[PDB]
């Protein structure tokens, strides 16, 4: 749920283009030619396992949601394998769809299974 | 301590054992609490050892029925605090947030208990023997539980958020004190909304800390940047392209005695390092820095080499003299002797070696007039702490100006034996100059990855290497002990036998043998065993420990090192004079903005559709291996 | 620079902040909108006071409603740029085609605003300070923007395909010079479409750049070798199998000046190394190198070889005399001395040596006569730093050339000190080799893997070493001036000190002693501390520190050198004559295709 909420957090403010906490037609409109947040929040609820919950909080060091490159090479190295930091991008590449450099739970479960 | 905690824990359980109503609230024998109930002349008074209602045991255990009999017998218990010693003004309202059922907060506020009460226990602390800390008052506990309807009720029935404990504890600062959640964020919004008021974010707490400063300090950058979220105002967009500006006023605080940027960079905790990282402050400091940083250090580096090779041109032409007397002795080697100081200042180079000497003396003074006050102000435990802040640097170098400040006096007190403090200072001076490869962007990283080595596993080295070289100093020494010395060599006596084996273990010298000479029968084992066991055994493995180690922390260096330049920086901007520094931002005065100043940045970001397309629709392999297998 | 343009940005926000017309604009208060266009009194042609327009800050707050109620008083601001000095040819054409309202585009076609009017600011520039290069016209913003509709509307009121730029800049380029979207592709296939028909892609730019040639040092592969899939020719499949073919026409330009490789392989761009990689370019430079280059070089550093030797046996039997004069000291031993050169050229083996010598000369000036007109050619800070071309490899052999020439004019004017010299020339003649140590594949990423770690952490040991040397050679000068040189030896003076402790750092020279005579007390403590603090402390850290640097590049280096070897392919090809360089191709012309040669190719498919 707070990673969920973390993904409508950046959302909404890529739907507010001046930042006022809300969400008016005129940013509305600037979308479709390209194609508030409890509002938003409350909104998308009704449009929407516990290891991995728990695999993903040990892993997101600052508990933004998102998992950096360096969060992974941290845990990589912790692991105690040894990697260059090429391939580390590689699989970023292979796990971000959407491009965003970041790695959330819905692309950290369709990775697991 | 937390033995005293578990013996007062199990006296509680004694004393739940002990009265059969209070074990009946416990068990919620709801039939049984109808006969004590029915019984008049029993008291209702009752109370534990560690000092108790019946209400809160039944408040810890949800015994709400038992809770409501209990308040038609006697409300006012529900007004009672604890009495214990790590409970001393616990009330049954804290341990109704903590069980969070809202029916037995509505039950306890029906009799109308008192919401300001203060509970401050000795286990309420923030305390590595604590485990989870929030601070005393009921809204910090029903803040950090996360229940809005219970803290709804308690705005609805006063409750004021203007309130401070030991430690100068506000619900924004135990807010700030919390595994960090933006769950815990809708809350810190929330309860800035339900502000409806001089400003209430400008307090500070008996340390002195704003909340800004204290979620700087705590580095939660995602609580930073949504602290950072109305400190923002943009300024146009243009297709993918956006400018903006920032309010850079309580970031300076320049008027303030406590930088707030000091303040992040000297922490114990470690991750604070990480709020360098943030948009406003990272290209700010690089500004600074490239703009005036690096040439004032070059320049200063320059002018301190100098200082220190005219040092040691001083340190060359000392005067000598002739020794007077006979040796009389083989295995005795001396040709000079110490010069008077009478006798020393007689030519014109003399005025020259002494006009150098001067300078030399003086730019030891003023390192002292600079270094002094600095003492005094931060801690020494924290000033000789951090490698950021360039502790032992300090250190070698204030040891380096008390010994050319000591021999000074020493050749003015013509004592024998100046040429070892002499060479102590000598061969520390340029041990001084690694402070200044921090600057360098190809020098900075290795200097601190050897830092970082040296106390690592060279200690572990040294005492193995220690006691081995003892024992088999001794075994050497025992079995020369019996042959002539004009032959054998290094082996006289122990001392100059354990230094030779010091020598010998590091293959700096070859080892002995006389090929016409005859030799001693057991040599040829015991040396042998030790060719085997130390020449390449613990030596040639310490170079595969050092390669791992190496590899694992080369990582971390690279950060440290960007972590570093800042601190260095901020001192040099802290110490230097104003004059040659206008202080930056953007003057709105000028632009009406007014005694405020900004910083504008733009960005091109990137218009991946995909992110978008969902959410509008809405609103109409090696290591992959393994971390499957780690799950 | 930056801090000037983001202060008079706050200056435009100042200006927009001051006239209520403007800021009402911005605001799109059309209330008060219509009391202003109701005001007669109210100045319409009165402009953003930093140079822009009104219409400019609709169509940058995107409120069309207020530009329409704009445009009736004021069409002529529609067809007006304004004189911003960084923004000198804008028009709000320009910000409805980015912003993508085709409805505000279209109305300020209405309007009839010119497409043609062009834009060429301060800003509008490729900089490192501009963050975006979009290109000069209309056309450029709407293809990159691409908006299909909006550029076919610009199709049909203008806008001609052929656009010339600052800097000779057409679509092709700006597409070229781009972050890489398949969408891209699909543009400037649509663009090709609408081109009527010269051809358009024969065009250069104003540099003499054609877009073939512009995505070839751009390595957009992509776009790359789509725009070859226009020239490839199928022939025909048969099973599993496929055989087709290839136009090499314009991959040689062997009849021009610059060829494609020689751009290709010379550009300060990392990704065009990757574009070798692509298949006919592939197949060629592998037959071409395979069939011919190989032998040539291995010839040639055959007889470079053989010219070293010569040069070798020359440098050993040089012309010496008995030293006439008496010593008169002891530390003196110099019994040698040159002869005169009346007195060399005396002997028949002083005649075989002399013709060595010729020989050592004549093939000194030839260096100079083959490589000194290619330096002119190419920038030659651009010529030294390319280690792919062996930039560094000619660093030394110009001066071993110098030297060589240097030193005769040295014994012709009977001066002494020949020695020197010589010496510097030999070891640098001797460690020219390693050019041609290039041309094997067990030999050549090995080289360039030293020459990079060379330059890469060498100078970081170096320094430290320097002054800690620096330190404890002081040191042991002032611990060993008191008693007799006769015995301790190495510490004289300073200058012999420092030499010794270089010498005794690297562990070179066994440690100093003499176990008859006593020693002083504090050397033992000194001489320790700088035992363990250098000679296993940080060399081993430099070991390593040397691994996981050779770990780490021990992906990339190939991938130079198979760059590194058809780069030395195209540099012999340039230089050696053409009989020698028959053409590979297959001359159409015998089978009536007619002056062109091509390429077959098959496999199956997988
Ligand atoms: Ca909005
Ligand atoms: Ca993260
Ligand atoms: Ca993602």
């Amino acid at each position: 749920t707070e990673e969920q909420i973390a993904e409508f957090k950046e959302a909404f403010s890529l739907f507010d283009k001046d930042g006022d906490g809300t969400i008016t037609t005129k940013e509305l409109g600037t979308v479709m030619r390209s194609l508030d947040f409890p509002e938003f929040l409350t909104m998308m609820a009704r449009k929407m396992e516990e290891e991995i919950r728990e695999a993903f909080r040990v892993f997101d060091k600052d508990g933004n949601g998102y998992i950096s490159a360096a969060e992974l090479r941290h845990v990589m190295t912790n692991l105690g394998e040894k990697l260059t930091d090429e391939e580390v991008d590689e699989m970023i590449r292979e796990a971000d769809i959407d491009g965003d450099g970041q790695v959330n739970y819905e692309e950290f479960v369709q990775m697991m299974t | 301590w937390e033995q005293y905690r578990d013996r007062v824990n199990m006296l509680q359980q004694e004393r739940i054992r002990d009265s059969p109503l209070l074990q009946a609230a416990k068990e919620n024998d709801l039939r049984l609490l109808k006969i004590l109930l029915l019984n008049q002349s029993c008291d209702f008074q009752q109370r534990g050892a560690v000092g108790e209602t019946a209400l809160h045991v039944a408040a810890l255990y949800d015994n709400l029925e038992a809770a409501t009999l209990l308040m038609e017998a006697a409300p006012e218990l529900a007004k009672e605090p604890a009495l214990c010693e790590p409970f001393v003004g616990q009330t049954a309202l804290h341990i109704a947030v903590m069980n969070q059922n809202l029916n037995l907060v509505r039950a306890l506020l029906a009799r109308g208990a008192s919401v300001s009460a203060r509970a401050t226990g000795a286990a309420f602390r923030r305390s590595p023997h604590n485990l989870i800390y929030y601070g005393e008052h009921p809204l910090s506990f029903a803040a950090c539980v996360g229940s809005e309807e219970i803290v709804r009720l308690l705005i609805e029935h006063g409750a004021d958020i203007r309130a401070q404990d030991s430690l100068g504890n506000t619900v924004l600062h135990i807010l700030i004190l919390q595994p960090n959640k933006t769950f815990a964020c809708q809350m810190y919004n929330l309860l800035l909304s339900y502000d409806e008021h001089q400003s209430l974010e400008l307090v500070p707490n008996h340390q002195g800390l704003t909340p800004f400063k204290l979620a700087g300090v705590e580095g939660n950058t995602v609580m930073f940047q949504h602290l950072m979220q109305k400190r923002k105002h943009v300024q146009w967009t243009c297709g993918p392209l956006t400018s903006t500006l920032y309010d850079l006023t309580e970031i300076d605080s320049w008027g303030e005695e406590l930088s707030f940027l000091e303040l992040v960079v000297s922490s114990k905790k470690r991750e604070a390092r990480q709020i360098l990282e943030q948009t406003p402050v990272k290209e700010l400091v690089s500004f600074k820095w490239k703009k005036y940083g690096r040439p004032y250090f070059c320049v200063l580096a320059s002018l301190y080499i100098l200082y220190m090779i005219c040092f040691t041109t001083c340190c060359i032409y000392r005067p000598l003299k002739l020794r007077d007397d006979n040796r009389t002795d083989p295995r005795d080697i001396t040709i000079l002797q110490q010069k008077l100081l009478q006798e020393a200042y007689v030519t014109h180079q003399d005025n020259i070696r002494l006009v150098g000497e001067l300078v030399t003396v003086t730019g030891a003074v003023i390192i002292l007039l600079l270094e002094i006050p600095d003492i005094f102000r931060v801690g020494a435990s924290r000033y000789f702490g951090q490698t950021i802040l360039g502790g032992p640097f300090h250190v070698i170098i204030i040891t380096y100006a008390s010994l050319v400040l000591l021999t000074m006096v020493m050749r003015l007190t013509n004592m024998n034996g100046e040429v070892v403090p002499l060479s102590f200072a000598l061969v520390l001076g340029w041990c001084s100059v690694m402070y200044f490869a921090r600057g360098f962007q190809m020098l900075g990283p290795f200097t601190i990855m050897i830092q970082k080595m040296i106390f690592g596993d060279l200690m572990r080295f040294c005492w193995l290497m220690a006691v081995v070289i003892l024992g088999f100093a001794s075994a050497f020494h025992i079995t020369f002990q019996t042959e002539d010395p004009n032959n054998l060599g290094e082996f006289s006596d122990y001392p100059t036998a354990l230094f030779s084996t010091f020598e010998l273990f590091l293959t700096i010298i070859d080892g002995p043998a006389n090929y016409s000479v005859d030799l001693p029968f057991m040599y040829c084992i015991t040396y042998a065993a030790f060719a085997i066991i130390a020449t390449l055994l613990m030596l040639n493995l310490f170079i595969a420990m050092m390669g791992d180690t190496h590899w694992r922390v080369a990582q971390e260096r690279d950060e440290l090192w960007r972590a570093q330049v800042v601190a260095t920086t901020v001192m040099l901007e802290r110490k230097m004079p104003r004059f040659l520094w206008p202080r930056s931002g953007i003057c709105g005065y000028e632009y009406g903005l007014g005694d405020r100043w900004f910083l504008r940045v733009e960005n091109h970001h990137d218009q991946n559709p995909l992110r978008v397309l969902r959410y509008v629709e809405a609103f109409k392999h090696r290591g992959w291996e393994i971390l499957r297998r780690n799950t």
